[PDB]
């Protein structure tokens, strides 16, 4: 085969073995054998614990750029509005069809603060993702998964399929595995004991 | 349904199945470019091949090096190639030259 | 449905008014993984 | 364990194959989707036969 | 408020959904990218056969000379990155007439997604051997090479 | 036979596709009908028709 793939017996027939030795749920592994969802095979720790610094700096100067593009978008409806001020203050006509021309104005700015507070939410999001990233955590949303790739290249490896499952089989301790196992059915009860 | 009667496509002979006296054989070795080697068996009265197809299927070199091995042409329907066949130099020269003023005029005046 | 009180309770616990969002809830519920248009998910029920 | 199927047994163990159990078994890599010539009926070569 | 707020969020949990059918799947991943035009086709082709000509002309030359202009050199591979994007980009693009071909011969034979494949296969053969100065539509010659 | 021959044609295929180069949405499916065909074969009508 010029490229791996999964026994179906030790995925599908319930419960799957995979699923247990890897600690991945059923629907979030088919995802993965199956190219629907990409998944994080590896991450950097301490590289990412100092360009965390560097980072956020760099992230607090675009969102500031970001933040200029918006004001230099409120001065520039400001002026728009003051020049339909000017163009709609001397003609006679009703006194709210002379204003709602402003009232449509002041929506339009209304949305352009509306596009703004989604282009945010989006970085924001983007650098939550960033600061929560670990092995084992699927990436749904490829335009999502493409940002962090493109902005985030070193840091982290991440993967789609029968390959980056086998990559999480090889970076799998089963002796640390089964003292944290076992130190849980030791200590904890309940659902926890019985998973 | 009925009494079909069926037969693969080849004969059984049925000879006795001796063993004290074979034709003479002599073992020759093949190594791959995996660095993994294979025996096979010929007769006296061969010529050894000097590329044998191996169990890997990937074809392995004797381990002998006796023969000029050959040459032979790269495959030549490539996008070049295709290119190629159907423009010419000169045209390839100045639209290189004017798609690289864009990147000038957008890093530079 | 006038008679009914499990009707008249059904529409009190129906949590859900709007024929356009009630059409694309059941389009949710019925069609899964297609991206929902108004002329198609008013239809769809229609042409079922 | 011996796989010449004398009748000298003690154990019969399943376990899990893997790759280089896999190219050790086989005999050569099919590698044409091709069973028989349609006029000579005669198996070809490097396929299914 | 149903004007593609509720239809908005409706789209994004439809996004966010399995679908668990393949050939659904490669349909669903396939109508994201958007068609093109003809002057759209022409500057693809044209930005491939400058960096088909950049690529040659550097391992011709980096073959048996060595050269360090930084700013040349730079440009140079970013010609040879961006014909691959531009092909990558006209390549999905032809991905919806592959299978809008490909779903009048299902039945007979082979199923579905072989023959999307292989037309698959037809079509970088037809981006391949496109001839721009002709001028014609990119569809009309990449039937023949589809079929 | 139409299992393997199943297996063998998308893996052929795919072969060239990669030493061809093509972009990941064409590459991907043909992974994704590979593991398909290969999980038909060891069991058939598991996982989706």
């Amino acid at each position: 085969l010029a490229a791996p793939v999964t026994h179906i017996w030790y995925f599908k027939g319930v419960p799957s073995r995979l699923g247990y030795l890897l600690d991945l749920a059923p629907k979030d592994l088919e995802k993965i054998i199956y190219f629907a969802a990409y998944v994080i095979t590896s991450v950097d720790e301490e590289m990412r614990h100092n360009e965390l610094s560097t980072l956020e700096a760099e992230m607090a100067v675009e969102r500031k750029a970001v933040e200029d593009q918006r004001d230099g978008e409120l001065e520039a409806r400001a002026q728009k509005l003051e020049a339909d001020l000017a163009e709609l203050e001397a003609e006679g006509a009703k006194a709210d069809a002379r204003r709602k021309v402003r009232d449509g104005g002041e929506r339009e700015m209304r949305q352009i603060r509306d596009r703004a507070q989604r282009e945010l939410d989006r970085l924001e999001d983007i650098w939550s993702t960033f600061t929560k990233l670990a092995p084992k955590q699927l990436i749904v949303d490829e335009n999502l998964y493409r940002e962090l790739v493109d902005r985030y290249g070193e840091y982290f490896t991440g993967a789609m399929g029968a390959e980056s499952i086998q990559k999480l089989i090889e970076n799998f301790d089963i002796d640390a595995e089964a003292e944290s196992l076992r130190d849980v059915i030791r200590n904890g009860k309940g659902q926890k004991k019985l998973r | 349904d009925r009494v079909l009667r069926g037969s693969r496509l080849g004969a059984v002979s049925y000879e006795t199945d001796r063993n004290h006296d074979l034709a003479p054989r002599q073992i020759a070795r093949y190594r791959t470019d995996n660095g993994e080697e294979f025996e096979v068996p010929f007769a006296d009265d061969a010529e050894i091949p000097g590329t044998w197809l191996c169990r890997n299927g990937m074809e392995g070199t004797l381990i002998e090096g006796d023969l000029p091995e050959p040459k032979k042409v790269k495959p030549p329907r490539t996008h070049w190639d295709m290119l190629l066949e159907r423009r010419s130099i000169e045209e390839l020269e100045e639209l290189l030259k004017e798609r690289l003023e864009l990147i000038r005029s957008r890093r530079r005046g | 449905f006038g008679f009914s009180e499990i009707m008249r309770s059904t529409l009190e616990k129906d949590n859900t008014v709007g024929t356009d969002e009630a059409l694309l809830d059941i389009y949710r519920k019925l069609r899964p993984g297609e991206p929902p248009t108004k002329e198609s998910a008013q239809t769809l029920l229609e042409n079922l | 364990g011996a796989m010449l199927d004398v009748n000298f047994f003690d154990e019969l163990r399943i376990g899990l194959a893997t790759a280089e159990d896999i190219r050790q078994w086989s005999y050569g890599e099919v590698k044409k989707p091709e069973t028989i010539n349609y006029r000579t009926l005669k198996p070809e070569k490097d396929g299914l036969f | 408020e149903d004007e593609s707020e509720a239809l908005r969020q409706a789209r994004k949990d439809a996004e966010l959904t399995a679908s668990a059918d393949s050939v659904r799947a490669y349909l669903k991943q396939i109508g994201k990218v958007a068609l093109l035009n003809a002057e759209e086709e022409v500057e693809l082709a044209k930005r491939i056969e400058a960096g088909l000509y950049a690529t040659q002309l550097m391992t011709e030359l980096s073959e048996r000379g060595e050269k360090l202009p930084a700013a040349q050199r730079r440009d140079m591979m970013w010609i040879c990155r961006d014909g691959d994007r531009a092909k990558n980009h006209l390549l999905e693009a032809n991905l919806r007439l592959v299978v809008s071909l490909a779903k009048r011969y299902t039945g007979r034979g082979m199923a579905f997604l072989d023959l999307i494949q292989e037309g698959n296969l037809g079509l970088i053969r037809a981006v391949e051997k496109f001839d721009y100065t002709k001028g014609y539509k990119f569809s009309t010659y990449a039937t023949w090479w589809i079929r | 036979n139409d299992l393997y021959r199943r297996v063998i044609n998308r893996n052929n295929r795919l072969k060239r596709l990669i030493d061809l180069g093509a972009p990941e949405i064409i590459v991907n499916n043909e992974k994704r009908m590979l593991q398909e065909s290969v999980d038909a074969l060891f069991d058939n009508g598991r996982r989706g028709r």
